[PDB]
């Protein structure tokens, strides 16, 4: 808020100021991979892959 | 080998046919030589199907570079003697001959002998069907929760 030194303060009335500010997002960080059903490590990786996604 | 040429497999045919050779007073014309020439590109294509037949390591010519005998054929010392022996058999009828048994027997002996590692080869087993399970004997498989064999 501002401040006036004075007796007389006519036509001197200040109004109202309130800023703002805004927040957004981006874009989703993804991990798509795939799984080849004809391979080996279908099962042996997939999970350690999950882990290291997160 | 000092058979290492389309023509010369050709010459060697026509000397096991005893048609042309280096000793006779006579020999075949270069039209006959180029004949037998397109007659043993003949074989070895419908030999080789494409990848999928007899594997020999033969290379066939292009029309780019103009003639075919020249060529190395590009074969192993031990298929020279098979390749010849059939493509005697395959020109005898060309001047009114029959390749004799012996030279058949050859040739066939030849075309076993061609294939025989081939085949070995070839000789391969599927995989686990798809709905095998992988026992629980498997213990890597166990761990990794696969328990049944992929397949295809």
């Amino acid at each position: 808020s501002p401040t006036q030194e004075g007796w007389d303060l006519t036509d001197k009335a200040t109004g109202l100021l309130e800023l703002n500010v805004a927040v957004n997002m981006g874009e989703p960080d993804n991990d798509f991979f795939q799984l080849r059903a004809d391979d080996l490590r279908d099962e042996t990786a997939y999970r350690r892959r999950i882990q290291s996604a997160a | 080998m000092q058979i290492k040429t389309k023509g010369d497999l050709v010459r060697a045919a026509l000397r096991k046919l005893g048609v042309a050779s280096d000793a006779t007073l006579t020999d075949v014309e270069p039209q006959s030589m180029q004949d037998a020439v397109d007659d043993l590109e003949a074989m070895m294509a419908e030999w080789y199907q494409d990848g999928k037949g007899i594997i020999t390591g033969y290379v066939f010519s292009d029309d780019e570079n103009p003639p075919a005998e020249g060529d190395d054929h590009g074969l192993r010392s031990s298929a020279v003697s098979a390749v010849f022996h059939n493509l005697a058999c395959r020109i005898a009828p060309d001047y009114a001959l029959e390749a004799t048994a012996k030279i058949i027997a050859t040739a066939k002996y030849g075309k076993e002998l061609l294939y025989k590692q081939t085949a070995i080869s070839r000789a391969k087993r599927a995989p686990y069907p798809s709905r095998m399970p992988t026992g629980s004997g498997n213990s890597f498989a166990n761990l990794n929760e696969w328990h049944y064999f992929p397949g295809e």
